[PDB]
């Protein structure tokens, strides 16, 4: 079996293309990030809102720029945009179940209970996280 | 309702 | 890249959506968002994708299919043909990644090996719609 | 509709 797996590995880690963020050094992308942070907690959702595009634009595969941009269209009520956001960072991120959670909140407001369930069942089985998984008993409880 | 960032600092 | 509980799947021989629990309606509706961006043109977020369920489960001629050809699509044509050489050996009656390492080959500057590809799609594929652009690469290669 | 982009299985449907 051994080779199948580390073929696949190989083509996937030579495959990697550029981390987008065209030599414009770290922690720079930190205080861009602080602001937009610093936007978002203070309700300013249209800065927020243009700072994580710009990051994610700049670097598409930190989980942290598509968390904020996904939070941000949960938000505007963007919940198909929301949940698109949350299944890339789930892809991305891979261990965290906060998106998954977020996916459910989304399906929800989409019209999609059953998917919703699913969500939060998910989350239930494979959180570790104590308060996650509360939320998460709450809102499947509350649309059985 | 708002969903909650993880903080800043890297 | 980061996560190497990849390694622990290789030697032990599981995959990691079993490591890891993944229900297969998951892996279906991830494989959903691949699928769906990718014909949407969204390249960008469906190699995000296919590159999680290749991660997940690289037994998965489907996820390995999805990867290549996003591959080929961005012009990794390397990659590509490496990836449609293991989707081969896992389907290993599918000559679509043969047809497809043709084309990639082609733009390798390998045209003999392009040629042999093509060769092999219509000596043995039962697909007629393959077989006809393969013949067609065939003679347009002098 | 092009052939230098695959056609991937589509999804269980």
């Amino acid at each position: 079996n051994e080779s199948i797996s580390t073929a696949v590995i190989d083509a996937i880690n030579s495959g990697a293309t550029l981390k987008d963020i065209n030599a414009i050094p770290d922690d720079m992308m930190d205080d861009i990030y602080s602001y937009a942070y610093d936007f978002y907690n203070k309700g300013r959702i249209e800065e927020a809102e243009v700072f994580f595009r710009f990051l994610c634009i700049y670097d598409f595969y930190n989980v942290d720029y598509i968390m904020g941009l996904a939070a941000i269209y949960q938000i505007k009520e963007q919940f198909q945009q929301a949940a698109d956001l949350y299944a890339v960072a789930f892809a991305l991120g891979k261990n965290d179940y906060t998106p998954v959670f977020h996916t459910g909140q989304c399906q929800l407001r989409l019209k999609a209970p059953l998917k919703a369930k699913e969500c939060f069942e998910l989350v239930i089985q494979h959180s570790n996280d104590e308060k996650l998984k509360i939320k998460a008993q709450s809102y499947l409880d509350a649309i059985q | 309702l708002i969903p909650e960032l993880k903080a800043p600092k890297s």
